[PDB]
């Protein structure tokens, strides 16, 4: 798998077809198409056993570049969950000027800038994934 | 009363200037946490691109 | 949000919100504040309002302080005392506040209107932290009096340069000028998107007008134009360092003898290391930018700043700079934001080289040794706070002259500025003068440099070249044939009907003439450009035609009549009923309807 490929929508609906074909109830690979929360957990159960086939590293947030006053950022607008598919953000707005408070507390507080502004790490006294030092 | 109530009258200024005094406190370190997050912010972005 | 008072410096943390911009009062500032004028709404660092539910009382006079919180007369605690008692309103630092009685001029600038020119008048001479509170406030005021402008949408993109754009509908149309930048907006549907700055002209017709742009990124048909703004900004910072007078070079390093003929200016590089700073008076055409790049190569291990308030005033003061100058230069002021184009020599942000040309509107952090300003003709006193508030050098010079034209100032409709009051330089370069002159001017004839020295100059500068062809026929003015508010002197053009055969080798001449209108009526029937001399204090011309206006104070100008001859090489006219203006200038008087 490529490393930038993280839908993942219609391999899953095809992987449903190919082992439970007459399962007889609908099945939303993106939790946010749901209806109450039965059908949440109907549909996070078989989330939870496709997303052992893909890789790894094709989960947490996804991050995009944004700008504020002519400066290029890298904040986080979404997440890839291992039971709730991709959920995207509904608030998002390139090309701001000046930040609040709140705005200050969200952005400092995301992993985004501490990620991707560190060292590679590999640490082998673990099997845990690691990410940056 | 001129003797009692207006101790309540110094009493009641002193507690609202108090509270006053630390509500600009409160401020002061507001902005100073706020240039703080700021710079850092900065300094850790010019580092990537 | 504690501070010092505007008038007494004793700390304080008391507003009356009710003026617009919020200055420092002391508990007796305050209290005269709000006893006197309209300002019945004063704040610390927490609102006086009776904080009961329904009542919105305003004035602190009828509050009380109450339990925490103050209240009405009406909601009162039983157990309450009022907030304005024995002239000090209840805030922070009580016996230490002083107070004073000049509330007097205090009141003055929060209550004018700056639509007169009395207000401007004592707006200059008014004390320091007066004089920069005065400056907030009128640009405050004219912050909003542009924002009370409104939109522009294009009927028609005829090409990159001309423009036909109506304005909004009800609304006083901006005029022609080069001030209101139109910042651009065009919606997808969903999402209006700012498409850039663009600057206006007044084309050689109507409706179809001139225009630039700050990028190729091209307008549409369904495009409005609004004026671009901002906030106004505080400052802490003087107007005027002191004058500080050195017995010697105070660091300065100068250079041995390099282009001697820079010799009559060295006398005045001398002067300008034996002191902090001063004032140069450098008529049209006289050793101005030369006098600034002489003193940058005589003085060349030093930072210098070069600083003007237009994109043509500093790529005028530019040109001849990278001549005598090792580049090795920079002059970097806009990054993001020309509507004509600026500097395109070099980076944008390093502040690399020792000599830079700048704006003072958009100066960076900078330090140097000296800051030479022109144009201290069109400055104001925020101008130059924000001087003192962005440089820190060791030496200053402001270069300029004041019989030049004043800023816009829109605002002003009874009466008129003298320059004496446009500023602070201005005002001390004509009370004690500018303790520095400069002679003589080169570029213009002699016939225009002797006989308009009798005028406001003192008979002090010189030029060459008198002749030829300079001759002023008079025409009685007629009718008033105006048709929009400002005059149609068709019946002075009427002296030049019969003009464009009898003049052989004047055909790329120029007619210039103070009104919009005046400068558009010539351009329908016209026979060569016109460009009034508010586009131009950075352009030569060389022939001339000016063309004057009704008998109104307007025309008959000394200063705008001055910069409007001395935009001349070879010949100048004169066409106007002068009773006197004629009797200080001695040229050969001819009449309308002899040819001789
Ligand atoms: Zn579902
Ligand atoms: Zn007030
Ligand atoms: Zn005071
Ligand atoms: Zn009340």
């Amino acid at each position: 798998w490529d490393l930038l490929k993280y839908d993942f929508t219609e391999e899953r609906l095809k992987l449903f077809d190919r082992y439970f074909k007459y399962w007889d109830q609908t099945y939303h690979p993106n939790c946010v198409n749901c209806l109450d929360d039965r059908c949440i957990l109907h549909c996070a159960n078989f989330n939870v056993l496709f997303s052992t086939v893909f890789p790894p590293t094709s989960f947490g947030p996804l991050v995009r570049k944004i700008f504020v006053d002519g400066v290029p950022f890298v904040v986080s607008t979404g997440y890839h969950f291992r039971e709730l598919g991709v959920v995207h953000n509904q608030d998002v707005n390139l090309h701001s000027s000046r930040l609040s408070f709140k705005e200050l507390l969200v952005y400092a507080a995301d992993p985004a800038m501490h990620a991707a502004s560190g060292n590679l790490l590999l640490d082998k006294r673990t099997t845990c994934f690691s990410v940056a030092a | 009363r001129d003797a009692a109530m207006q101790r309540k009258l110094e009493k009641m200024a002193d507690q609202a200037m108090t509270q006053m005094y630390k509500q600009a406190r409160s401020e002061d370190k507001r902005a100073k946490v706020t240039s703080a997050m700021q710079t850092m912010l900065f300094t850790m972005l010019r580092k990537l691109d | 949000a504690v501070g010092a008072c505007v008038l007494c410096n004793s700390q304080t943390s008391l507003r009356c919100g009710a003026c617009i911009r919020r200055p420092f009062l002391c508990c007796k500032c305050c209290y005269d504040h709000v006893i006197s004028t309209s300002h019945k709404l004063v704040l610390s660092v927490n609102p006086y309002v009776c904080n009961a539910p329904g009542c919105d009382v305003t004035d602190v006079t009828q509050l009380y302080l109450g339990g925490m919180s103050y209240y009405c007369k009406s909601h009162k605690p039983p157990i309450s005392f009022p907030l304005c008692a024995n002239g000090q309103v209840f805030g922070l630092y009580k016996n230490t506040c002083v107070g004073s009685d000049n509330v007097t001029d205090f009141n003055a600038i929060a209550t004018c209107d700056w639509t007169n020119a009395g207000d401007y008048i004592l707006a200059n001479t008014c004390t320091e932290r007066l004089k920069l509170f005065a400056a907030e406030t009128l640009k405050a005021t004219e912050e909003t009096f542009k924002l009370s402008y409104g939109i522009a949408t294009v009927r028609e993109v005829l090409s990159d340069r001309e423009l036909h754009l109506s304005w909004e509908v009800g609304k006083p149309r901006p005029p022609l000028n080069r001030n209101y930048v139109f910042t651009g907006y065009r919606v997808t549907k969903n999402s209006k998107v700012q498409i850039g700055e663009y600057t206006f002209e007044k084309g050689d017709y109507g409706d179809a007008v001139v225009y630039r742009g700050t990028t190729t990124y091209k307008l549409n048909v369904g495009d409005y134009f609004v004026l671009t703004s901002h906030t106004v900004m505080p400052l802490s910072a003087p107007t005027l360092v002191p004058q500080e007078h050195y017995v010697r070079i105070t660091g300065l390093y100068p250079t041995l003898n390099i282009s001697d003929e820079f010799s009559s200016n060295v006398a005045n590089y001398q002067k300008v290391g034996m002191q902090k700073y001063s004032t140069l008076q450098g008529p049209p055409g006289t050793g101005k930018s030369h006098f600034a790049i002489g003193l940058a190569l005589y003085y060349p291990s030093a930072r210098i700043v070069y600083t003007a308030c237009s994109h043509a005033a500093v790529d005028a003061l530019c040109e001849k700079a990278l001549k005598y100058l090792p580049i090795d230069k920079c002059s970097r002021i806009i990054p993001a934001r020309a509507r004509v184009e600026c500097f395109d020599k070099f980076k944008v942000n390093s502040t690399l080289e020792q000599y830079v040309f700048c704006t003072v509107n958009a100066l960076p952090e900078t330090t140097a040794d000296i800051v030479v300003f022109d144009e201290i003709s069109m400055a104001t006193n925020y101008d130059l706070s924000v001087v003192n508030a962005r440089l820190r050098a060791k030496h200053y010079v402001y270069i300029g002259d004041p019989a030049q034209l004043p800023a816009p100032r829109t605002l002003l409709t009874k009466g008129t500025l003298e320059p004496e009051y446009f500023n602070s330089v201005c005002r001390l370069m004509k009370t004690i003068g500018p303790d520095m002159f400069l002679g003589t001017c080169r570029r213009c004839p002699a016939e225009i440099v002797d006989t308009v020295s009798a005028l406001v100059y003192d008979n002090k500068l010189k030029a060459h070249k008198d002749k030829s062809a300079q001759c002023f026929k008079m025409f009685y003015k007629g009718v008033i044939t105006h048709d929009v508010s400002s005059a149609i002197n068709r019946p002075q053009i009427g002296v030049v009907r019969e003009f464009l055969t009898r003049n052989p080798a004047w055909r790329k001449a120029v007619f210039i003439s103070p009104y919009n209108s005046q400068n558009a009526v010539a351009s329908k029937i016209l026979g060569l450009p016109t460009q009034t001399v508010d586009s131009s204090q950075g352009s030569e011309y060389d022939y001339v035609i000016f063309t004057q206006t009704t008998e109104t104070a307007h025309s008959c100008n000394v200063n705008r009549f001055n910069v409007a001859i001395t935009r001349a090489k070879v010949g100048i006219l004169c066409i106007m009923s002068d009773r006197d203006l004629y009797d200080k200038l001695q040229f050969t008087s001819l009449e309308i309807p002899r040819r001789n």
